[PDB]
Formats: structure tokens, sequence, C-alpha cells
């Protein structure tokens, strides 16, 4: 049944984005605090909507709409909870005795992630059974691990000031481009006359490209370019509360809600439901009212 | 080939940027 599928999917990612609210003393994205306010003021309207959504289409069995209701909800108090998230984390590092952090010049899990996908898909490359449609579903993992390592090296070699690294991150980001363009070359070959002497060839032209790698993992390692963990005192984990509070409660009666809406969706002749509903509705409503006064009260700069 | 060329066309993107400097 259309909403069904949704509703689940909604349930889950409210399950897993709430984890962002459990300790938020790190930073979890890039946004400023007004960057922050922005996004819950944007996403508190959407939702706001999608409640509408979700209310009407399932009383009058409009099934496709309420599944985009529901969609458009989930999708909301997503971003809404990213947002409260940051927020806190920037009160929290806000308060004097609050020892700020530095941002790492590379993201080192995805990075991690890249290296490793790179290895394997090489050793798939590698591997004296693997099909030729293997060839290119192995070229599409190294096209986009090594683009985004190359993404990676000029967003570090823009964030320091430090000539040496600047100039070092492009030069590694070059390697592995240069000796991925080589693979290429050979991926053509064997993809276009599949010899036993091309795949040598094209396995040969691995190793530049798992070397560069390497060596980029290496340089990129370098202590002095790691990130350093904030340090939240007592006072601003005080502080940081009440919006931690009020996310929280926000995500509670989102999810009592979508349970609600999933059940009057299958069966929407159901009065102490449809009230249950708007009691849901109203305390998400109440919630995202909190959480903005004390944003506005709880403002670092 | 152009299909293989277009699988690497977000690497060919950050070549092109590389290369400026």
């Amino acid at each position: 049944a259309p909403g069904q599928k949704e509703c689940d999917n909604a349930l889950r990612q409210l399950e897993t984005v709430r984890e962002l609210l459990e300790n938020p003393v790190q930073p979890i994205n890039d946004m400023s605090y007004f960057g922050c306010l922005d996004s819950v003021m944007e996403n508190s309207k959407v939702l706001g909507e999608a409640m509408t959504g979700i209310s009407q289409n399932a009383k009058n069995g409009n099934l496709p709409e309420f599944g985009d209701a529901i969609a458009t909800a989930s999708k909301a108090l997503c971003g809404f909870t990213e947002a409260a998230a940051q927020a806190a984390y920037l009160v929290g590092v806000s308060d004097p005795n609050s020892q700020a952090g530095q941002q790492g010049l590379v993201e080192p899990t995805q990075f991690a992630r890249a290296n490793q996908a790179i290895q394997m898909a090489c050793q798939s490359l590698g591997e004296p059974g693997c099909t030729q449609a293997q060839v290119l579903s192995a070229a599409t993992i190294v096209a986009k691990h090594t683009s985004a390592l190359c993404n990676s090296c000029r967003l570090a070699s823009a964030r320091t000031a430090n000539p040496t690294a600047k100039r070092q991150f492009v030069q590694s980001a070059k390697e592995v481009a240069n000796s991925t363009a080589n693979l290429v070359k050979t991926i053509k070959a064997l993809d276009g006359d599949f010899t036993e002497e091309n795949r040598a060839q094209c396995r040969a032209a691995t190793a530049p490209l798992l070397e560069a790698v390497d060596n980029l993992s290496a340089f990129a390692s370098n202590p002095e370019f790691s990130s350093v963990p904030a340090q939240i005192s007592p006072e601003g984990r005080a502080a940081m509360e009440p919006i931690v509070i009020s996310a929280k409660t926000m995500l509670e009666s989102a999810g009592g809600l979508i349970q609600t809406a999933r059940a009057l969706a299958v069966n929407p002749r159901d009065p102490p439901r449809w009230s249950v509903l708007a009691g849901h509705s109203r305390t998400v409503s109440d919630s995202i009212k909190k959480l903005i006064t004390s944003m506005r009260d709880k403002a670092p700069g | 080939n152009e299909d293989i060329d277009q699988m690497f066309s977000t690497l060919l993107g950050e070549m092109d940027l590389l290369t400026q400097s």
C-alpha cells in the first residue's frame, strides 16, 4: 500500500537521526549558528505543510499524496535535527571555559573508505576469474573515489596556510589523477580486447595508483593536519540542554505522529486516533517553538 | 572509448583544476 513503506522508512530515519542529539559536543557539519537558525526556520515551515498533507491525505484516502507528505516530513525532521545538533554544539563550545578544537584538513572516515575502495577495486581488476563486466564496475569505483580524493586534496590545500602543505596536497592529487589516467588507458584496451596479456597490463597499471594512494595516505596522516576535538565545559553542556531537550521532544512526537498516521491511512474511521494525531502535531509545533526561543536566547553570535 | 571517458568525467574535471596550479 502506498504510504506504508514511507512511514516505515520515516520511522527508521528518525531513529537514526536522533543519535545526533545524544552527545552533541563535536561539530557535525559546517553551518554557522545563524545558518542553523535559517535551517530550523526553513525545515519548520516545510514540516508544517507536510503535517497538513499527512492528515488531509490520510483522511481522504489519497494514498500516493499521503506517502509524499510522510517523505517530506521525514526529510524536514532530519534537516531540523542536524541543525539543532550543530546549534547545540556551537552553544556548548561558546562557553568561556570550553576549548574550541580545530577542523582537520581531510575528513578521516571517508578518506580511509576511499583508499580502501580503490585498493579493493584494483584487486578486482586483478582477479583471474573477473568477468569483463566486472572490469567496468571496478572502473566506476576507481572513478568515484579517485575523483573524491582529488577534491579532498584541493579542499585541504585551500584550508592550510602552510605554503609547503598547500603545494604538496596538489602534487599528491596530481599523482593520484595521473596514475589513474594511465590505468584508464589499460582498462580501455582490456575492454576492447579481453586478452590475458591485456589483463596483465591492466593489473600492472594498478601498482602506480596503489602507490599514489599510499603516498597520499602517508602525507595526509601528518598529526599537524589532524582534527583536534572540542572540549565542552559543564556550563556549556547546561547552556545547550534546552535546545537538545526540545529537539528530542520534537522527534518523540513526530514518531507518534507517523505511527498514528500509518494506522489512519489504513483505516481513517477512527475519531480517537484523529485526536491523537492532532495532539502529536501540535506538540511537534510546540517543541519547535521552544527550540527556536532557546536558540534566540542561547545565541553565541 | 567515449563511454569509459564519460565514466571518468568527474576525475577529468579535477585534473582540469589541478592543471591550473
